[PDB]
């Protein structure tokens, strides 16, 4: 098989919003220092929650593809395409948000 | 008067999202088409735009069926 | 091609709960005996329904991935990580739940 | 040498699509190819008509993310087995769409050569 | 007859109304412990009528606040 | 014959909540009735009960229109 695993995750944005409101620490537990910069740079709070939600889903999806949040950095390339560097695999990612739900889709391809 | 009927129907089907087969002249907005007063306000306003006519609530409240809406157009 | 097809399904858990509540034999129609062990062992009703909705989303995703044409209760999805066995392909699976929706995605790779 | 070029996913609210369609019917011609417009017009149940449209929009949006020109030039059809699909020289495009009463979604995976 | 009627009332509550098996005890309160309301109570009562081929007027359904109330009436 | 059609229509109408006018022999569940596989699954299980019968998914998935379901029972 050329694929190691696939992962997907759907989560409610109102739940991420709620947790972040009661616990600002959530951020440092889910995002990498890299992702923390991006989160802190948005001036629109709605957009921050979308970003957080999108990242949490990605890390859950990535994790399912395999079988630590802070150690899984999901960045955007020159095109603004989400990527994840993970030695031993070729990772493909894709995220989508709505007003209430965020979802990420991950597929891990064996590299060797 | 077939013209005015189809124009009213068009508004009901593609702007209110109601199935075309349910739109008959004897159809009730509240009972058959699931359209409430807000939707009837939308219909009425859209009819003002398509005919350059003004329809006060006094005549908009008199429309409970498709034929009512149609009838009113044919009066202009 | 190396991939036969892919599939994804999204279902409202409440619809599963409604149908299951009125029609009990839905479990024997959608779940295989192997999956029934897991189902019968949950003591928390929302969990039973969540799991039922997920296997249904999976079975639907699998049918779309394969390309219609496969009975629900002949598609055993098991863990290890979710997976399915169907000769000719390497079936990859993933599931996710929220309070109201369950979704699954299937990727069928050619042997 | 990866087998896959990119994967894309899109989730969209049916009611938002219906709302835009109802104020700007022009959305059909802008989003669907003529082939798709015919199939769209074959349906009589508005709900199904809007689902279809929502599904295509999602698919093409996800296709763009997967690809990394124009919505009405991209024809999503069903293949021999009844699976949605798009043609694009250099890839085999695999598509899947799923609807609920309020959401339409689509996933796209592009193998290469 | 003894505990059998309870079992039958529990099954309905669990499999139909979706409440956890462990919460269903004679002393359990529909509105305060199981999250059931008049509508769920109505459901429960209708299934019991089919179950035992009898009539449970609404007069009696409003008397049952707990699961033990349901079981008792069936015993009669 | 056209007697089972009514018993089938009642379920579609009373159980699935579809309007009576829409229930015609050629009406497609997914294109005309807004009925997905789950709804069909229900119809099928409801039929099994009302006709002391069995209906495998193989024969269930074959259902596309209201007429397929009746012409099936016949």
């Amino acid at each position: 098989a050329m694929i190691h695993g696939i992962g997907v995750d759907l989560i409610e944005i109102d739940r991420i919003q709620a947790l972040y409101s009661k616990q600002p620490k959530l951020v440092e537990r889910i995002l990498t220092k890299n992702e923390q910069h991006k989160f802190n740079n948005f001036t629109h709070e709605q957009r921050k929650i979308e970003f957080l939600a999108g990242r949490f889903a990605t890390k859950e999806a990535f994790s399912k593809a395999l079988g630590a949040f802070n150690d899984i950095d999901c960045y955007n390339d020159e095109l603004g395409k989400p990527k994840i560097d993970y030695e031993g695999f070729i990772v493909h990612v894709s995220i989508s948000h709505t007003e209430h739900y965020a979802m990420s889709q991950v597929v891990l391809e064996k590299s060797a | 008067a077939m013209e005015n009927f189809d124009k009213v129907k068009d508004i009901i089907v593609d702007r209110l999202g109601v199935d075309a087969d349910k739109v008959t002249e004897d159809a009730s907005f509240k009972d058959d088409l699931g359209a409430d007063s807000l939707d009837i306000a939308e219909l009425v306003m859209e009819l003002e735009d398509e005919f350059g006519t003004e329809i006060p609530d006094e005549e908009a409240e008199k429309i409970n069926t498709v034929g009512d809406a149609v009838k009113f157009i044919n009066s202009l």
